[PDB]
């Protein structure tokens, strides 16, 4: 959840 | 829009080397020229419906502001496409910066730490580049030291549009929670619970005075935490300053001017420029020249 977006969605909130 | 169509296979134009890194954790070769033999950094991905998103805004993006020489040139995209069995594999090709990131600088040099002539010069590059991005209603929402790279001769090139935001206006704001932990200011980090709270190009400024920290104690602050408690802290915690006071007055003022919490009292970037420790600098050739033989002793 500490992570954004990414990867396509790869941990997006 | 731009057709990814149009991109043919990449075969017999440019040929893969060694490995380099991911920032989007896609892959990073040493690409190399058939014909010509002229070197170029190439982003290997997966494309998918999933990714037609980064796809569509970074190429754009690239094809817009890439010119700039503090931003790592876009050459071009190929498609490489493989069976129905697997996926079809992007290709991104960009300027080569041969010296690699800061980051890395930071890691192989002694004490991990620069000289403070070396970050003062850096911040100038990244706030050249950022302000050259900011008149073009463009944020990079990620600015770190592993976005900031080096060539051989030592001008510095930033990297990694993938969660980069075009807006329309210049009144507009933003209100997607995304970057990195400890880089990312507190107008960000409420976007995370909050759906009212929104930011705008003044996050990138913060992600620099953290960067310009990062150069310093060679990492941010509170790097020795989990990034899901920075999180909670950089809101709270008074803004950050530096550890040692072995660095300059203005050095101080500086990072002092980058890490204000409230985005309404953070100078602006036409701003940042003007300011002791960047409108006044050395000389371009005298501090490049001297960082170019360290990372060039640091091999
Ligand atoms: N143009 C480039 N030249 C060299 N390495 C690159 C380039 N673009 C991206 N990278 C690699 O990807 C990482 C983050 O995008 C960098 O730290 C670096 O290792």
């Amino acid at each position: 959840w500490w992570x954004g977006s990414g990867x396509s969605s790869t941990x997006s909130g | 829009e731009i057709d990814l169509s149009a991109l043919r296979d990449p075969a017999g134009i440019f040929e893969l080397v060694e490995l380099v890194g991911n920032g989007t954790y896609g892959q990073v070769y040493k690409g190399r020229h058939v014909k010509t033999g002229q070197l170029a950094a190439i982003k290997v991905m997966d494309v998918t419906g999933d990714e037609e998103e980064e796809i569509k805004q970074e190429i754009n993006m690239l094809k817009k502001y890439s010119h700039h020489r503090n931003i790592a040139t876009y050459y071009g995209a190929f498609i490489k496409k493989n069976p129905p069995g697997m996926d079809d594999q992007l290709w991104l090709v960009m300027e080569f910066c041969g010296a690699g990131s800061v980051t890395d600088l930071i890691k192989n040099t002694k004490g991990n730490t620069l000289k403070e002539e070396w970050i003062a010069y850096i911040c100038r590059e990244i706030l050249r580049g950022l302000s050259h991005l900011h008149q073009h209603k463009v944020i990079h929402r990620d600015i770190k030291g592993q976005n900031v790279l080096l060539t051989e001769n030592a001008e510095v090139k930033l990297v990694d549009f993938g969660v980069s935001a075009q807006l329309d206006r210049t009144v507009g704001r933003r209100n997607t929670f995304i970057g990195t932990p400890y880089w990312m200011a507190p107008e960000v980090i409420a976007c995370d619970e909050n759906p009212d709270a929104t930011y705008d190009f003044k996050s990138d400024l913060w992600s620099l005075g953290i960067t310009a920290i990062e150069m310093a104690e060679g990492a941010p602050p509170l790097c020795d935490m989990h990034p899901m408690r920075a999180l909670f802290l950089i809101p709270r915690n008074p803004a950050p300053r530096l550890k040692s006071k072995k660095w300059s007055k203005k050095f101080q003022s500086f990072i002092e001017s980058c890490l204000v919490k409230n985005h309404s009292q953070r100078p602006a970037t036409e701003q940042l420029m003007k300011h002791p420790f960047i409108r006044d600098q050395p000389n371009e050739r005298q501090v490049r020249i001297q960082l170019k033989d360290h990372i060039d002793r640091t091999k």
